[PDB]
């Protein structure tokens, strides 16, 4: 970039550089996370290949697609590197772990922007509807204690964490959010767990996630107001894993087209400072 | 029109050859009706010992197959033989050693994806019998995984070498004609052939040096199997004295739709298209039909002039002496004023022009000339009647075609203006000399006609004079028409012969019936 | 006229093709004469 | 030795065009024309590609 | 083409037409009459439907007793069908492969799995197969008629995409050919092109938080007025509801134009 | 307008803005990359702390400066996770390991782009002068196999990989390069190491290689015919460690500024990447 500054002409010349699929299919690469039990239904010790060659067909050279295997929601939650250009994300809703899912889903489908916290030495603060915590690993168990003006608990004795108000036990991606404007002496179990203050934002150019099961409905809000229906968030209708496969193939240009790729510079996206 | 169609087939007769060669190689040392069809074969082998103590085997090969099953199909019992060969195997074989207790296999066969498999296929049916005009055939089969079986080697002494494995898929491809002679009588039938794609197993023979290769060896390509089977179905969809008919036919063809269609390039893909044929007829046809051209009146002819010229022109040196009825020696004008090989009954001019006429006329049009060219009158004629018959056989196409050439429109003249001055080369007689404006008669010359014919362009003369001078007078004849009627245009003469219909209309028509052959 | 044979050629080279690939199906038989052929080692007998 | 002949899938009739078309858009004029007044038969047309 | 000039005059009613000439089809679950007990709920709910407007011999009660018998069976037999659908949480796509099939126009062709490997052609070519027990499996051909993953010789090696279902759409990779091997004793596949809707069904969903997907894609989600929700009470109350709103229901839907030659 | 289209011009207001080094004191941290044996030389337990407060005098906030231990140049080549906006890393000259370090200052010192590969599946190609192969873990053993144009060996059986040609044996970081515009079936030791396909794109607006000993080099152009020298890549007198660290804090932001702005991640991009 180093451009921004001194907008673009608006002329509208109405000349629509025809397709956009054909710069796509030569120069990106799509990446398909599935959970173990969709690879596992499926048997055959060649089914990434055979997909492979049906890639060719939506016009995908062959070695531009990959399969990454998840087993789980809540591993895929926490080391989730994308590692492509185009990411789509193949759950099957599991009714107890919704919120596993939609706290997966925030994460993958939106724009991140995270420092690391010392819970340790510093009695800190959540300032918009964007500053959110987001912690994951082996066992995220957060316990909180809300400070008044003077560092003192509300409801809390900023010695005895027995005192704490837990609102995260064990999870394996959490994202908690807490009164905004007012400081919390934490209490996580920093052995497995790691948290990061993150800033959101930006939305994801790529994820798709496409739901296999239920009657799914997402809500990314942490508020109680809104409701975000976007684009790269996707449902498909369960009969055997196979045929959940074809679709996705039969049509990558048409999920590729929902997300649309330049949005990808790092490994996984944390962001770090 | 006929212009190209003609010239286009001398030009593309080079091919006769390349196709005529296939032939060879490949050549020996209506009514729709349908079927489900299950083809059930098997191979057979031909294994062969060496000699000597025991341990060497000489040759391992495939050897035609038959069996006869019977099978249901909508209600009735079909009694069907088939003959199972194959073509293009490989020779493998296997060396041990040279001491005559080191085990060989000299030759053994293996067919892979460079071979085919041919089953050879009769039922007792009526459709099947009823097969033997064929206009087409398309097979719809499921592919079948032919596996071989286990083959032990017993040497005189010790443990056993055993080949095993091999495996390759049956898949239709390509489907033709055929037919089985035996001791007495014929079994006609379409033979489709199989080509191959190597399966697992892998082939080896235990306690050696062979494994991991793929096809299907002759050991025992059966297995056990007391047959294969390929079903599914196949769609069929189905159908001297010559010329005293294309005459009668002709007295038919109309005037106007005819012309015309001599204004439109009736090249190639256009005659054979009508045709409806068996098999590959019209096409080598097409191509024999060519076969006959480079061989007939037209043909070595063309071929002459053209030397005729080179021959004068690389010459000169030793110019034949000939001589010439005009400025210099030039194949059209004097090569035929002087080999007047034919003689005696009438006037001198009148040969000379005739023999220039032979030359200079039917031949000049296979190369550049204006107007609707005499054949393109003739290709009229035949596009035409080649049509109003509907035969479909080979053996016709060809000869009848070039034929017409040799001998469409016996005579006929050509003229070149130049100075608003006709001369009108009438071939075999007359010769006439025209004011191109007032149809006025001066004496003609041989020479003013030699050069202005030689190299410039010349006219088919459609309409000669007798017909002009006619039609001039009892009409009227605008200067601006009668300059087009002269260059023979296609316009200004469909105009009258459309129109008017007075005479035109026998000048026309009178030529029609002269391409009778 | 040179026009023509000139041109009339390059015009008809498609051809050489299947001619060119029929007297193959038709000359002699070809032969598969790469069976890869491995390299060297050398170890040897070892007794007294 | 090789068992089984390589596959490999081709691309469809619907799919192709969509390129065809944008890559069209971009054709000069001038340049284009004249290239309709040298006689493209045969030999030519199957020379690159 | 019409004429397109405007000036208003309105037809006033539309319903009345409907009223004297039209006849509806209810289909619900064995459950739902089960659960009502009486001999003469059909005949009670018919008076009452004189109230709403449709003449006595118009209404007709026709009795599925599972989702996936009805999805076989969909011989619709009147002018306007609504059928009650009973929100079954293992049954969902089954009941989403029903919806697709009544609340849409279908053109089929019969297929021959035994001799021509077939493949759809765009977003609307689907395989609907239905019937006692259809088990499909698949075997995606490269352009040689060779298996790819596959051995068109041993079906051991298909790739299973239905197992015992009584009504299915299959959808493969668009463009390709496939050696299908279905179980034609108890199934039968046929090769449809989609396109009309219906202007009919008014598929009614008891239960749940209904939301379901209809389009075998992932881009799209096509929610439609011919498709509604009730909620559950009893059963007495659902078909209260359905008369003291036939109209309303009616107007969501009204009589086709298909020129449709299975008739 | 964020789509990086771009347009600027250049008049010459000749506003030379003032100074540039107190804004980095603000806002930025640097991050001191040492092995560990520069550490245990020093024998204190409060170097780092010492080295902090000295390190104000130079300009940086207490909270800005942080000191991250590689034990090796193995490892420190491994997951490269550079910490801070500013990363100054010391190399200590081992003259048989300086290949090891070659591939890792070419890492450091440059931007990459990479793409996971599955040598199981698909065997592949580098495209130009800037694809490699970049693989790194516990133990990297590449073996390569080119193929002609039918997926053939050339010299060697894509069957029996006793046959390939190994390229690289048990390494820590390994920038694999073959002959361009030829496909080539891999055999790595996934178990203990990963491969990926990576395009070179821009170069590191941050580390500042400084090297200790020797006479110095380390080349990171994979040709024989290009040498480049830039300013990233520094070189230091050895004496003693306390010496090495007490230069480069004394020389603090003569270092940074040969470095800056680490311009892949700053916030105002978008098409070009994070």
């Amino acid at each position: 970039n180093y451009g921004i500054n001194l907008p673009i002409t608006g002329s509208m010349d109405t000349a629509y550089a025809n397709s956009t699929q054909e710069e796509t299919f030569l120069t990106s690469t799509l990446c398909l996370y599935y959970p173990t039990e969709a690879a596992t239904e499926i048997n055959d010790n060649s089914w990434k290949d055979t997909l492979s060659q049906l890639f060719l067909t939506k016009g995908w050279p062959t070695g531009s697609v990959y399969f990454k295997e998840y087993t789980d929601i809540a591993s895929f939650s926490v080391d989730p590197q994308l590692y492509c250009d185009y990411n789509v994300v193949l759950m099957k809703y599991d009714a107890t772990l919704q919120l596993d899912m939609s706290e997966l889903a925030d994460l993958i489908l939106n724009e991140w922007l995270c420092n690391p916290m010392d819970i340790t030495l510093y009695y800190y603060q959540q300032t918009d509807e964007a500053n959110k915590w987001i912690s994951m690993g082996s066992s995220c168990t957060i316990k909180v204690c809300p400070l008044n003006t003077q560092t003192l608990g509300i409801g809390c004795l900023t010695t005895d964490t027995a005192t704490f108000e837990e609102v995260a036990t064990a999870e394996k991606l959490v994202i908690t959010d807490v009164v905004d404007g007012v400081n919390h002496k934490l209490d996580v179990t920093t052995a497995t767990c790691t948290i990061r203050n993150c800033k959101k934002l930006g939305p994801r150019e790529n994820v798709a996630v496409i739901q296999v099961g239920g009657s799914d409905v997402l809500d990314i809000t942490a508020d109680p107001t809104t409701a975000p229906q976007t684009e790269r968030m996707m449902r498909i209708n369960w009969k055997k894993w196979w045929q959940v496969f074809y679709t996705v193939v039969d049509y990558v240009n048409q999920i590729i087209q929902a997300m649309s790729k330049r949005s990808r510079s790092l490994n996984s996206a944390a962001f770090y400072y | 029109m006929a212009s190209l169609i003609y010239r286009q087939l001398l030009t593309n007769s080079y091919t006769v050859d390349l196709s005529d060669e296939i032939q060879e190689i490949g050549s020996t040392k209506e009514m729709q009706y349908n079927r489900d069809i299950t083809i059930r074969f098997k191979f057979a082998s031909s294994i062969v010992k060496s000699g000597g103590l025991g341990y060497k085997w000489s040759e391992i090969s495939f050897k035609p197959a038959n069996y006869q099953y019977t099978y249901t199909r909508d209600g009735e019992e079909v009694t069907a033989h088939t003959t199972c060969s194959v073509n293009g195997m490989n020779d493998f074989n296997f060396n041990g050693g040279s001491l005559p207790t080191d085990f060989v296999i000299s030759r053994y066969e293996v067919i892979k994806e460079n071979s085919y498999v041919y089953v050879d296929y009769w039922d007792d049916s009526q459709a099947f019998r009823n097969m033997v005009y064929v206009r087409s055939l398309a097979a719809n089969l499921n592919s079948v995984i032919c596996t071989g079986g286990d083959y032990s080697f017993a040497l005189p002494v010790g443990q056993w070498p055993v080949m095993t494995g091999g495996a390759v898929s049956l898949h239709s491809a390509g489907v033709t004609l055929s037919t089985q002679f035996t001791d007495f009588v014929s079994l006609n039938s379409l033979r489709f052939r199989f080509r191959l794609t190597v399966e697992e197993p892998s082939f080896s023979i235990t306690r050696t040096r062979v494994s991991r290769l793929y096809g299907l060896p002759a050991a025992n390509p059966n297995n056990g199997k007391e047959y294969y089977e390929v079903a599914g179905r196949f769609s069929l969809i189905s159908l001297g004295e010559l010329r005293e008919e294309f005459n009668a036919l002709s007295q038919e063809i109309a005037m106007s739709q005819l012309i015309d269609l001599a204004l439109l390039p009736l090249d190639m893909f256009s005659m054979f298209s009508g045709i409806k044929s068996t098999i590959d007829a019209a096409k080598s046809m097409a191509t024999s039909v060519m076969k006959k051209f480079k061989k007939s009146g037209l043909a070595n002819s063309v071929s002459t002039l053209t030397d005729s010229l080179s021959d004068a022109a690389s010459s000169i040196s030793r110019g034949a002496s000939i001589r010439s009825v005009g400025s210099s020696a030039s194949a059209w004008t004097d090569v035929s004023t002087q080999i007047t090989d034919v003689s005696s009954s009438v006037s001198s001019i009148s040969t000379q022009t005739s023999t220039i006429s032979r030359r200079l006329r039917l031949k000049e049009m296979a190369t550049q000339t204006e107007g609707m060219n005499f054949d393109d009158i003739s290709a009229a004629v035949l596009k035409t009647k080649i049509d109003r018959s509907t035969q479909i056989s080979p053996n016709t196409l060809p000869d009848i075609v070039t034929e017409a050439s040799e001998k469409f429109i016996p005579n006929r003249a050509y003229r070149v203006i130049n100075n608003d001055e006709v001369f009108e080369a009438g071939t075999d007689g007359r010769f006439f000399a025209y004011r191109v404006e007032t149809f006025d008669e001066i004496p003609f010359d041989v020479q003013k006609f030699a050069d202005l014919v030689t190299d410039s362009p010349v006219i088919s003369a459609i309409i000669d004079f007798k017909t002009l001078k006619n039609l001039n007078d009892n009409y009227g004849i605008s200067r601006q028409q009668a300059f087009n009627l002269l260059r023979s245009d296609p316009r200004v003469l469909r105009e009258f012969i459309n129109q008017d219909n007075p005479i035109i209309r026998n000048r026309i028509e009178q030529l029609i019936m002269q391409c009778r052959l | 006229m040179a026009s023509l044979i000139y041109r009339q050629l390059l015009t008809n080279s498609y051809t050489v093709d299947l001619s060119d690939e029929i007297q193959e199906i038709g000359s002699t038989k070809t032969q598969n004469v790469t069976i890869n052929l491995g390299p060297f080692a050398q170890t040897g007998y070892a007794p007294v | 030795n090789s068992v089984t002949v390589r596959q490999d899938l081709e691309r469809q009739l619907g799919e192709l065009r969509e390129e065809f078309n944008a890559l069209s858009q971009e054709i000069a004029m001038s340049q284009l024309i004249d290239l309709a007044l040298l006689p493209l038969d045969m030999f030519s047309m199957f020379s690159g590609i």
